[PDB]
């Protein structure tokens, strides 16, 4: 979830962990929330 | 609240108005039109009941006689006192005779406004317009005067609204009992100034009014909402509406999707504007402009 | 404009020429009649001039012709007069010098320019007008009173439409339509070419 | 675009009539006063009705409806008025028009005639008996009747070719109605409706039509179109 | 309005401060009486059914295209009385060829 | 209009983080001042110790209708020894249309380039504009943050979306031309959204 | 006919804002409407298992319920612009086949027949009026759409995505991110968020994992709560300006 905004940047910046723009963070916010909902510890209790 | 909000112009209450070109005063016993000669009974009475108010003697020899519709006054729940107070406050230029007091059905409510020299003397400013014609401007102004209600709102109908709201339990619950007023015109400023309305939630279908009152971002959201409404049930994805609004609000002011709008967004793009329309004019302006 | 009352008059059969007598009502309160023919083609002549040209001097009678009465107290009759009275005092931009000339001759003269030598000019323009105005009534020039009465009928109908007594004429309705065969269509182009082929050797 | 419009099966454009003869008859006959005799004040005071022929206001008459009915009867007779003349009476304004123009669509129609004059006369007699002590007023009342003069025998003759439309119009069975004169007509949409209201005095029909008449050949080709 | 006896023509309505006066292009100006004080009168009424349909009502019983009802004429005692629903107010005025006009004058 | 302006004009001062240098007066006294004098004046001090003066002009006032009266008022006020920072002139919307008053405004600004002189209609302050539902959350960012944002994006200030300095939210924020405002929009496609706009010249 | 009698006696009292004529027309229009029980006789006669027309309609392959009702039961009231056939033949008449002031519903566009039964002449005329109206509206709609289509195309032409995924017109930004999400319109599918409508207690019961007594799970649940509250606040606000 933290690195999700990097999909708008290459994987190079993700490896270097450079600062992410606030607008890109906002763009990724909705999918971050959906991932949190659908991958909650209760939901993915049997996943390896 | 909806009844209060609706604009009630003076003309809505009149039954018939007349222009008589007469002067009222105890001196010279000026004759009156024979049909309204019967007014003498309450003409002098009004002075007796309201001695503090007397003819300023600035009469311009132009007068208005207005009968009022009792049924409309009862329906709208407006009393003659409010009507005369509004008329006098908004028209200091003339002298108002309350005339007939509220009566049982059978005695018509009548009003006699006498025009003072103040308004007529101003005619010389623009043109030597005859005092007869400036008089009809005055009668129209009186007719259009707002007795009550927010200006620019023709109608106002209570409407049942559906809105969510987080309850004390923390649950989002849809409420269908909410009532609200849906007007027929647009005046965000008037609604803001008028209590009994939540000023922070006023919603208008006007893009220009929204831009003027709130700003460019509010105008952008209004454009999105209005285009979505026009689209109907089979509307496109939202991102296309976002494209439309963002382009039309790029420069900080709402711009059109037309020759004027293009010239404001891409002025230097001579060729694109030539393709749209008016190739020769665009080419001429581009050449002279270099 | 407010409305337009159009009346194409054709005498006899369809092969005779037609006169499109328009009767407009300006937003300012003026009533103008446009002959829209060879002469006075673009002249918006106020109605009261047209009335006096033909020989209608008295203004009261001029109002009467439109209202067919001058004493009845019908609300329709009354309101008509105020509309018509204001028409007299419109102060039109053109015809203003001739607007209030009691002399019949002077009224006719002013138009001749805008198109006893004066008698010839009058004898020319007035006969021309008789030929051009409401031909279906006649062209002998002795039926001028009848033409004026019918003009008043038209003014009355248009004004009644103004007051909302009646609805405007329905365009799509076939009660006011006619279907013309080949002969009518051929006669149209024939007039242009046949005259054109006849004028060409005249020179 | 389909701006084209097709004529109906029975629709037939009309030829210019002889207006001069009809105008002569109208002005010469009584009940019509020339414009010279009447005055613009006179018509309003006396409620006179103006008479138009081909759009020309020839004169005026006391009663518009009476004159229009008389001239329609003359047309049915064929004595004075050509069968193709349009006799239109306006009731919203007292006017009696007479159009003999060229280009008027015309369709034949069967004339529906009734016995209202007898119905009314018996109606008066029955009411009088009510004031009296007869108590048999009902015996005077008679049922209303409206029925066309078309007969099954005549229909067979048409198919055999013996009887033609001109002969139908020659007799009072049929007459042509233009869209102008249509405004003065109440038409039963089919013989079924005319029979259904045979004795109904509430709805009296002026003509009866064949429902197929509202379609052209191109549309009539399709079977069971309705 | 006013027509000067010298020549039939509209008298322009130009008031003098002391009292009303009328004038024409030919002169002969004549003062205005008490009745001429009123210059502009407007009445707020819906429709003109007084005479907007007056002629129509007169001819209605003689127009075959008009609807009819089975009520009785008080004067003629006919079994049928012509009906018309005139005006946006939906006023139902039964009429007979005799002149009897129910629901109205 | 006047009653709403009186209650909310002080909230505008509070939003700008200024501090009033005079004691508040009751509404009746406040209005009374408007009729007799034609204008009511509020003076507040900013964080940098600048002085902002607010002039509320009632309708049917001499200043609104005559340019000379405005000229003497502005000139005398500017000649004062206060370290002025801005001069806010609130008027009726019809006043803005009048050309003479605006000509008085423009000439005064030229005489004092360092000072900022703005004229606004009533409706800008007849409501708490930040708390309107349809107005997103505007915010001013330091020139350093905007410079970093532009550098990371290879952008120039002329390339950003433009927002007028007369925009009610910007007016309440107090941003001047050449500054950057960050807007947090509510978006349907994506829950959140953030944009940066370049403040341009105020209209009029 | 009961409404007609009410009008005859003058018992029609229009509400405020509607004239007697408009109120009467609306009342008659509401009166002339199929009871929705008209479907019962249709379904009784047809066999759903072997009726081709019914199967085509019910599977959605072609047709609709009003189609079957018109074919079998009856066409009903013709409505143009949500109103009956306004009198246009003459002053009071709607067609040459009816009196000037007719009260019967048949005169204002009510068809008691069915397509299978065979319409009469006036019913046929009314149906064709309706059809011509529909065709005219379609043609005018397309004609009006084309012009605005070209104007919009030229207005929005120069908006092209760039290497930052922004939308710009020659380096001048129009959007900080295409659609504010940077996604293709054809790569989206509707999904439901469960936490949005849940109550506080329901959300805690459903999502708060309690297997391990560690602060990390409390933090995760708090994050879920924050996201729920943000979604509510933002989209509740969208209601307040819509
Ligand atoms: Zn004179
Ligand atoms: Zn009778």
């Amino acid at each position: 979830c933290k690195n999700l905004p990097y999909v708008f940047i290459n994987n190079i910046q993700e490896r270097l962990q450079t600062p992410i723009p606030v607008y890109l963070k906002r763009a990724a916010a909705l999918m971050r929330m959906l991932i949190r909902i659908e991958l909650a510890t209760v939901k993915t209790l049997n996943i390896t | 609240i909806a009844n209060s909000i609706e604009l009630i112009t003076f003309e809505r209450l009149i039954l018939q108005w007349h222009l008589l070109y007469e002067t009222y005063s105890s001196t010279k016993k000026n004759v009156m039109y024979p049909d309204f000669a019967s007014d003498v009974e309450w003409m002098t009475d009004f002075l007796e009941n309201h001695p503090l108010l007397q003819p300023p003697e600035d009469i311009a020899n132009w007068c208005i006689r207005l009968e009022l519709n009792k049924t409309t006054m009862i329906l709208k729940s407006i009393s003659l006192e409010s009507i005369i107070n509004s008329l006098r406050a908004k028209h200091p230029n003339t002298y108002i005779m309350h005339s007939v007091e509220n009566t049982a059905s059978g005695i018509p409510i009548i009003i006699r406004i006498y025009l003072r020299e103040s308004a007529f003397r101003r005619s010389t400013n623009t043109r030597m317009a005859t005092d007869e014609k400036i008089a009809v401007n005055v009668v129209d102004k009186l007719l259009n005067s707002t007795i009550r209600g927010i200006p620019g709102i023709k109608n106002a109908n209570v409407v049942k609204l559906m809105r969510h709201r987080v309850d004390a339990q923390g649950k989002l619950v849809r409420l269908d009992n909410i009532y609200a007023i849906k007007t027929n015109g647009t005046n965000i400023f008037g609604a803001m100034l008028d209590d009994n309305i939540d000023p922070y939630t006023i919603v208008s279908s006007s893009i220009g009014d929204t831009m003027e009152l709130y700003g460019i971002e509010a105008a952008r959201q209004k454009i999105i909402s209005e285009i979505r409404t026009v689209m109907g049930d089979k509307g496109p994805n939202h991102r296309h509406l976002l494209m439309y609004a963002d382009l039309m609000t790029r420069t900080g002011q709402v711009t059109s999707l037309e020759k004027a709008g293009l010239n404001a967004r891409e002025p230097s793009n001579v060729l694109l504007r030539m393709a749209l329309s008016s190739p020769v004019q665009v080419l001429t302006d581009a050449a002279v402009d270099s | 404009e407010i409305i337009r009352g159009e009346f194409i008059s054709q005498p006899g059969g369809a092969f005779e020429n037609s006169s499109q007598i328009i009767i407009r009502y300006m937003t300012t309160g003026a009533i103008t009649i446009e002959i829209n023919s060879t002469k006075f083609s673009k002249l918006r002549i106020p109605w009261y001039l047209i009335f006096r040209m033909f020989g209608m001097t008295g203004d009261d009678s001029i109002i009467e012709q439109v209202v067919f009465d001058l004493e009845s107290n019908s609300p329709v009759n009354t309101f008509m007069i105020e509309i018509l009275e204001k028409s007299i005092h419109v102060l039109d931009p053109i015809f203003q010098p001739v607007q209030h000339e009691p002399n019949r001759e002077k009224i006719i003269q002013f138009l001749s320019e805008k198109v006893n030598a004066v008698q010839y000019l009058n004898e020319r323009q007035l006969t021309i007008l008789d030929k051009i105005l409401l031909p279906h009534m006649g062209q002998t020039a002795d039926t001028r009173v009848r033409k004026l009465r019918f003009l008043g009928l038209l003014i009355h109908k248009i004004l009644l439409v103004i007051m909302n007594v009646f609805p405007p004429t329905d365009r799509d309705s076939y009660r006011t339509k006619r279907v013309h065969g080949s002969g009518v269509s051929l006669a149209k182009a024939f007039k242009a070419i046949f005259n054109t082929s006849v004028i060409a050797p005249i020179i | 675009v389909g701006m084209s419009k097709q004529l109906a099966i029975t629709a037939n454009v009309c030829t210019a009539g002889e207006v001069l003869s009809l105008k002569q008859r109208l002005l010469s006959d009584p009940a019509i006063q020339q414009l010279a005799d009447v005055s613009n004040k006179d018509i309003v005071r006396k409620g006179l009705a103006r008479v138009f022929i081909n759009g020309e206001w020839i004169g005026c008459c006391t009663n518009a409806f009476e004159l229009a009915q008389r001239y329609r009867m003359f047309r049915r007779e064929g004595k004075i008025v050509h069968p193709h003349t349009t006799i239109y009476w306006d009731s919203m304004v007292d006017e009696v028009e007479f159009w003999l123009d060229v280009g008027r669509l015309t369709r034949p129609l069967l004339i529906v005639d009734n016995n209202i004059e007898k119905y009314n006369q018996a109606c008066y007699k029955a009411a009088e008996a009510r004031k009296k002590g007869d108590k048999d007023w009902e015996k005077h009342k008679i049922p209303f009747i409206q029925n066309t003069r078309f007969t099954s025998q005549m229909a067979k003759d048409i198919l055999a070719g013996t009887l033609t439309l001109e002969d139908l119009v020659a007799q009072g069975i049929c007459e042509f109605i233009t869209p102008e004169e249509a405004e003065n007509c109440l038409v039963a949409f089919s013989i079924i409706e005319l029979r259904k209201h045979k004795h109904d005095v509430t709805r009296r029909f002026t003509h009866v039509d064949v429902p197929q008449a509202i379609l052209g050949l191109a549309a009539l080709v399709s079977p069971y179109a309705n | 309005m006013k027509i000067c006896k010298a020549c039939s023509s509209c008298m322009v309505r130009t008031y003098v401060d002391g009292n009303i006066i009328f004038r024409c292009s030919c002169g002969e100006s004549v003062q205005g009486d008490s009745q001429n004080l009123l210059v502009s009168s407007k009445v707020y009424h819906t429709g003109e059914m007084e005479d907007k349909y007056k002629i129509f009502i007169k001819n209605a019983p003689f127009d075959p295209t008009n609807c009819q009802i089975k009520k009785d004429c008080p004067n003629c005692h006919l079994d049928y009385l012509t009906q018309i629903c005139i005006g946006s107010q939906k006023i139902i005025i039964l009429v007979c060829r005799c002149g009897y006009m129910s629901n109205r004058g | 209009a006047m009653q709403k302006l009186f209650t909310y004009i002080y909230e505008f001062i509070e939003y700008r983080k200024m501090v009033l240098l005079e004691e508040k007066v009751p509404y009746d006294k406040f209005v009374q001042m408007v009729l007799n004098t034609g204008f009511f004046r509020i003076n507040a001090e900013t964080l940098n110790h600048g002085i902002v003066s607010v002039f509320i002009f009632g309708a049917n006032g001499k200043y609104v209708h005559h340019g000379g009266d405005m000229r003497t008022l502005l000139t005398n006020t500017l000649n004062e020894k206060k370290h002025y920072e801005e001069l806010i002139l609130i008027v009726d919307k019809p006043v803005l249309s009048k050309k003479n008053i605006l000509d008085i405004i423009v000439e005064q600004r030229a005489a004092n380039p360092t000072i900022v002189i703005n004229i606004y209609p009533y409706h800008l302050f007849c409501i708490n504009i930040p708390k309107v539902s349809a107005i997103p959350k505007h915010k001013l960012i330091t020139q350093e943050e905007a410079q970093e944002f532009l550098g990371r994006e290879y952008l120039q200030p002329q390339d950003l979306m433009q927002i007028s300095a007369s925009d009610p939210p910007v007016v309440w924020l107090g941003g001047r031309p050449g500054d950057f405002v960050q807007i947090e929009r509510p978006s349907e496609t994506a829950m959140h959204a953030v944009v940066i706009r370049f403040i341009t010249k105020s209209k009029i | 006919e009961e409404i007609n009698n009410r009008l005859l006696h003058g018992d029609i009292m229009p509400p405020i804002g509607l004239t007697t004529h408009d109120f009467y027309e609306k009342l008659q229009l509401n009166a002339l409407k199929f009871p929705d029980r008209i479907l019962k006789p249709i379904m009784n006669s047809i066999n759903p298992e072997t009726n081709g027309l019914f199967q085509m309609v019910a599977t959605g392959a072609k047709g609709s319920n009003p189609n079957m009702i018109h074919i079998m039961a009856g066409i009903g009231q013709i409505e143009i612009n949500t109103q009956r056939i306004q009198p246009q033949f003459s002053f009071g008449r709607t067609l040459v086949y009816y009196p000037r002031f007719a009260l019967e519903a048949q005169a204002y566009g009510f068809i008691c027949n069915s397509y299978i039964a065979g319409l009469t002449s006036p019913e046929f005329i009314f149906g064709e009026m309706n059809g011509r109206f529909d065709l005219i509206n379609k043609a005018l709609s397309t004609s009006s759409t084309g012009y605005a289509n070209r104007k919009a195309i030229f207005g929005l032409q120069s908006c092209i995505v760039d290497y930052y995924r922004r939308v710009s017109i020659d380096t001048r930004l129009v959007q900080q991110l295409y659609g504010e999400d940077g996604l293709d319109a054809r790569q989206l599918e509707t999904v439901r968020f469960e936490t949005i409508m849940l109550s506080d207690q329901e959300l805690e019961d459903k999502f708060k994992y309690t297997g391990i007594q560690s602060p990390l799970f409390e933090e995760e649940f708090s994050r879920l709560k924050k996201d729920r509250d943000k979604y509510r606040q933002i989209f509740l606000n969208v209601e307040n300006f819509n």
